[PDB]
């Protein structure tokens, strides 16, 4: 019965602005401090701003410090994080979390929570001045003959698309196992590139027609491409 | 500005193992430090408060400590479903900071990587650039290092790479390495040679394709 | 001498010499003798017509910049002074006076230096002449000024209700002479729901915006913002003047009156149709519910003959505030102005509606009296007269000049009086004296209020009922606490004040006193709680004080729960129970009237033990320091004991039925033949007749089925023919009776 949604997330371009919405349900908000805790892809938690539970007193990071506002309404039982002047270095999953007064201490020089019991699911913040952009697949098959003995390997690259997140399947889900498609990576240029590989028996090659399926939700996106 | 320094970054363990992981607070600090478990792409969930009192609902085996600055987390029986990765926290005065996190990694027998080198397509040579792909299949453990070397050079500050999580069924992992660059750099060397250091592998070994075969 | 001397004094000289220029060529000795009877709004005015006339004269001007130093309006004083000084140099203590005040308000401009070296020259080496030059010393330098306003603003981000901050602001903008800026805060502050309502802000608004009417950086910027600001004014005037009638005296608030009259005459040229005009709908009506208001608090302290006729006079303002209409509330920019304007019209209408009725409580029809008499236009001399001094000109005076058409003179309707009220309890900040006179007004009505309405409108999602009653940290305070609460409160207050007015004999009217005229109506214990409970909600607390503040509700918590040392006697808690199950048993979801029904079962479930005692006449052990004063004037009789323990037994069967102990509470229901009984007979009936009554189903059981929709049919005729031909027995229906009726057409149809 208890819960918090993110909302509000999406895409801007730096130097924007966005804002997010905490909405909890179950709890008396009055007395529960709230905490806004971002987290970059494979990186670590980061803690960007507070609010002291029954007075709503506010402590940012400085490393977002003057930029970002985190404001709770009584009446809509909803936290906010207003967030301006928005880098490429802000593109993380922002959660969401409170702390009852219970935890809430406050002592001479500042105040201290006691830990984070209830988190929401995250929504997701991407800051990029790119455009949205289709994905563009070049095939990637095996200049082996029967190299690995039995096996040989296939695979497609999907590139130059923006932004997260695109899917991949083989023979329209026919070849599920065996296949590892590899996370994104930001090349310079603010386009992201991944690659979709599969271990399949040489023997078989030329006979079972091998085609990969990549949809690009954001962009409407859809290509299959044999190799 | 305090810090909590968390050690070890990545951990690899079995099932059963008492398992520890321990943070330094700078500064004295009191015991208003908590500890978490989050799950790949899900949300944290707390695990034990004020440094040793365990949250509601969390199973026994968890068990907070102190002992002056540093701080540890300790399960007494490890389980399948805890291999994930677990961040500390101390809250200062109207200051939050967390540690770098440790990933709990499934330990097992070593494996060696099944390497296969690829040439850039076709396609992609139409567009003007160039990318080579170097696979490293279904190895352990995580630790691997990769160079490349154009017609026997060494290449740095342009090729990238990334890495699969462990695998469920096998618990391995796997590496895809992109060296990206111009068609017309592509187009004025002829060799082109992955090399893989692993603890698998009895000695390095190299694979490599001539632009034209 | 007195205000009869004086005021008697303009018939006097009236009758000698009537012609204009002399009338007003007496104003300087007019001006003599108000000067006198301290009356410096009045006085002001008076040597102001002789300067119309007589604008040379050095001593007059000298008079009113003396008089305008009394008010501390420095810019206005110094003028006149200079006035004074240009018509005769010999006023060598006027340069001093001009370079002593020029000195000490800025010293930015050059002014303040030349008057300054004039008055060394005119007092060589005087002991006040080097005070003077350490004093234009004193203050800040560019750099200083400019610390002075960071520190204002690092302390405005943090404590944003503070009002003598705030006033700062001002105060420092006013200093640099960028008004623009001054009232600019000012607007974007008027937004502020504690501000608001906070007398001394709203003063500062009040002047801050008038400078920048009459400042040379209002006309030259451009008349586009003009009417913004203009807006502004009149509803600081009228948020200013809801508090001068409560806490000043006579004569502060009458004053503030006239300059309330003198802005909206001249707004009311321009007109058009944006949020100044709607602004300006909702403003009007304001005037006169104060007037009347301010009208009722002369004649209270007065005699009778001055009483009725006075709230005669005050029946018609608060009619014309109710006849107003609702402003237009679309025609706003935002969504936060327009709800504001919409917040006080909700205001306006119930404050000035309970008036209106109790007024015309008194007797039979006399709202009508009221209008067919004084709706005339003598009434508007008569109200002019009784106001204000007719001296003043009556015709740039607002009051002398509205168009009184179509008086409706028709007492309102209770249900709109509901939603006028539920609409306004954010008006004032919800403070328990707001709520204590509302909740008061409706004790003389037949209709109540919805008071679990009322605190929905203040704490949004605060659940009706607390899971984890087991302790009092007040974490776990309930929408039923407070409703608890509010209803002692009232209950208290009103039990205070009746013995009040036994002392005060003279002549009984308890419910004519308006909302702002009479005092705290709750114990400052009560009201410290309230204000405690609300900072805490809003998240409008202190984090050094959230321990405190926490424990000062905690304190009380145990009471308002009926548990161990409970400040509570017994009429009180049985007051609760009822009033709870009645408010309860005519909601119509489940989780409410189980909630509202819990509860008075656990008030009732502690009252009973108290009233054994007392059946068998008995002492109870009286509190120690109680919540809620005790009194022997309710003290709980004998003769109504065994119907309470019959309208106990029902609510505990009506809870067996609700949990599922059908058996226990049917054989409980028919033994006691009450008409409330018959509704929950008939409802339970019915929900077993309508499930079993269509699905294919054994023929037998069927018939079964079909028998308890008859009995459904038979009890709510029973209920039907003993409300017909009794009126108290309507007032016993858990529910309206056309609801009863409502359901019987489609029972029978079925």
């Amino acid at each position: 019965e208890v819960q918090l949604v993110e909302s509000g997330g999406g895409l801007v371009q730096p130097g924007g602005s966005l804002r997010l919405s905490c909405a909890a349900s179950g709890f008396n908000f009055s007395s529960s401090s709230i905490h806004w805790v971002r987290q970059a892809p494979g990186k670590g938690l980061e803690w960007v701003a507070s609010i002291y539970s029954y007075s709503g007193y506010t402590s940012y990071a400085d490393s977002v410090k003057g930029r970002f506002t985190i404001s709770a309404d009584t009446s809509k039982n909803t936290a906010y994080l207003q967030m301006n002047s928005l880098r490429a270095e802000d593109t993380a999953v922002y959660y969401c979390a409170r702390s009852p007064w219970r935890w809430s201490g406050v002592s001479d020089g500042g105040f201290y929570y006691k830990a984070l019991d209830y988190w929401g699911q995250g929504t997701l913040v991407t800051v990029s001045s790119a455009s949205t952009k289709g994905p563009s697949v070049f095939p990637l098959a095996p200049s082996s003959k029967s190299t690995s003995g039995g096996t040989a390997a296939l695979g497609c690259l999907v590139k130059d698309y923006f932004p997260e997140p695109v899917t991949v399947s083989w023979n329209s889900g026919a070849l599920t196992s065996g296949v590892h498609t590899f996370p994104a990576v930001l090349q310079s240029s603010g386009l992201y590139s991944l690659s979709s590989v599969v271990t399949v028996p040489s023997s078989s090659l030329g006979t079972q027609t091998y085609i990969c399926n990549v949809n690009h939700k954001p962009s409407n996106t859809k290509v299959d491409k044999k190799v | 500005d305090i810090q909590m320094t968390q050690s070890p970054s990545s951990l690899s363990a079995s099932v059963g193992d008492r398992v520890t992981i321990t943070c330094r607070a700078s500064q004295s600090v009191s015991s208003a430090v908590a500890w978490y478990q989050q799950k790949p792409g899900k949300a944290p969930k707390l695990l034990i408060y004020s440094a040793s009192s365990l949250y509601s609902g969390v199973p026994s085996r968890f068990s907070g400590s102190r002992s002056g600055t540093d701080f540890t987390l300790t399960i007494s029986s490890l389980q399948p479903e805890d291999f994930a990765t677990y961040y500390c926290q101390q809250s200062s005065s109207s200051l939050i900071t967390f540690g770098q996190g440790t990933k709990v990694e499934i330990k097992r027998t070593v494996a060696a990587p099944s390497v296969f080198i690829f040439p850039p397509s076709d396609s992609q040579l139409k567009s003007g650039t160039a990318s080579v792909v170097c696979l490293l299949n279904n190895f352990y453990p995580r630790e691997a290092k990769v160079q490349w070397k154009v017609d026997n050079a060494l290449q740095s500050g342009n090729s990238q790479e990334s890495v699969t999580e462990q695998d469920s069924k096998d618990s391995t992992y796997s590496l895809s390495s992109t060296l990206t660059l111009s068609k017309a750099d592509y187009e004025k060397h002829k060799v082109y040679a992955c090399e893989v250091t692993h603890q698998g592998l009895s000695s390095p070994v190299t694979k490599s394709f001539n632009r034209g075969e | 001498r007195s205000k009869a001397d004086v005021e008697r004094y303009i018939a006097s000289v009236q009758g000698s010499t009537p012609s204009p220029r002399q009338k007003s060529m007496k104003g300087f000795y007019f001006a003599k003798l108000y000067y006198e009877a301290k009356e410096y709004d009045l006085a002001k005015k008076y040597i102001c017509t002789y300067i119309n006339v007589q604008e040379r004269d050095p001593k007059a001007h000298r008079f009113l910049g003396l008089l305008y130093e009394l008010e501390e309006n420095t810019d206005k004083a110094v003028e006149c002074y200079r006035r004074s000084v240009e018509l005769n140099p010999t006023q060598k203590d006027l340069v001093l006076k001009i370079a002593e005040l020029l000195c000490k308000n800025d010293v930015t401009d050059g002014r303040a230096k030349y008057w300054l070296e004039r008055a060394a020259k005119l007092f060589p080496g005087s002991p006040a002449i080097y005070k003077l030059k350490e004093q234009l010393l004193d203050c800040e330098g560019e750099d200083g000024w400019n610390k002075l306003f960071d520190l204002i603003q690092s302390e405005l981000y943090v404590r944003p209700d503070d009002v003598h901050v705030n006033i700062r602001l001002v105060e420092v903008y006013r200093s640099t002479k960028r008004l623009k800026d001054a009232v600019a805060h000012c607007h974007e502050a008027e937004r502020n729901i504690a501000l608001r309502s906070s007398l001394e802000w709203n003063s500062c608004v009040v002047q801050t915006l008038k400078e920048y009417l009459e400042s040379l950086q209002c006309l030259e910027s451009d008349k586009s913002d003009w009417r913004a600001t203009n807006t502004d004014l009149l509803l600081a005037y009228a948020n200013l003047m809801l508090l001068t009638l409560s806490t000043r005296d006579v004569q502060e608030s009458r004053e503030l009156l006239q300059s309330f009259d003198s802005a909206l005459q001249s707004v009311k040229s321009l007109g058009g149709n944006d949020e100044l005009s709607a602004t300006f709908l909702e403003m009007k009506g304001h005037f006169y519910m104060h007037a009347g208001s301010l009208l009722l608090k002369m004649g209270q302290h007065s005699s009778n003959v001055q009483w009725r006729a006075l709230s005669e006079l005050a029946a018609l303002c608060y009619l014309i505030a109710f006849q107003v209409p609702r402003p237009k509330i679309k025609l706003i920019k935002g969504e936060a102005g327009q709800n504001l304007l919409e917040m006080m019209a909700c205001d306006r209408l119930s404050q000035s509606g309970h008036m209106l009725l109790n007024l015309s409580r008194g007797k039979q029809d006399f709202l009508k009296e009221i209008v067919e008499t004084f709706a005339n236009k003598s009434g508007q001399s008569a109200l002019y007269d009784a106001l204000f001094s007719s001296q003043s000109p009556k015709d740039t005076s607002f009051l002398g000049s509205d168009d009184i058409g179509n008086i409706d003179v028709r007492e309102p309707e209770l249900e709109d009086l509901t939603r006028y009220d539920v609409g306004a309890i954010r008006a004032h900040n919800g403070s328990l004296q707001h709520l204590t006179w509302l909740g008061l007004q409706w004790n003389s009505l037949p209709a109540l209020p919805g008071i679990r309405k009322w605190l929905k409108q203040l704490f949004h999602h605060l659940p009706h009922e607390t899971s984890r009653l087991e302790t009092n940290a007040p974490e776990s305070i309930c929408i039923l606490d407070l409703e608890v609460f509010l209803l002692g409160v009232v209950y208290t207050s009103h039990l205070q004040l009746k013995e009040k007015c036994n002392s005060h004999h003279s002549s009984y009217q308890p419910l004519c006193l308006p909302l702002p005229v009479c005092k705290q109506l709750c114990t400052e214990r009560q009201k410290s709680w309230w204000d405690a409970v609300c900072t805490l909600i809003h998240r409008k607390a202190v984090p050094g004080n959230v321990a405190k503040l926490r424990l000062l509700v905690q304190h009380e918590i145990n009471t308002l729960r009926a548990q161990e040392k409970h400040g509570l006697q017994p009429a009180l808690l049985v007051h609760w129970a009822e009033c709870l199950q009645k408010t309860g048993s005519g909601l119509n979801s489940f989780y409410d009237q189980r909630e509202y029904m819990g509860r008075s079962v656990h008030y009732w479930k502690k009252v009973l033990p108290l009233l054994k005692i007392i059946k068998k006449k008995n002492s109870i052990p009286e509190p120690i320091d109680p919540l809620f004063k005790h009194f022997h004037s309710v003290d709980i009789q004998a003769s109504e004991i065994v119907e309470y323990e019959e309208d106990a037994h029902i609510i505990f069967a009506i809870l067996d039925a609700v949990n599922g102990n059908i058996e226990d509470a049917v054989t409980a229901f028919e033994s006691i033949k009450s008409v409330v009984s018959y509704w929950n007979l008939a409802l339970i009936f019915h929900r077993k007749a309508e499930d079993i009554e269509n699905d294919a189903l054994s023929p037998e059981e069927q018939e079964e089925c079909k028998n308890y929709l008859r009995k459904t049919r038979d009890y709510l005729i029973k209920i039907i023919d003993d409300s017909d031909s009794n009126l108290s027995v309507v007032k016993k229906l858990p529910v309206p009776l056309e609801s009863v009726k409502e359901m019987l057409n489609s029972v029978m149809q079925e």
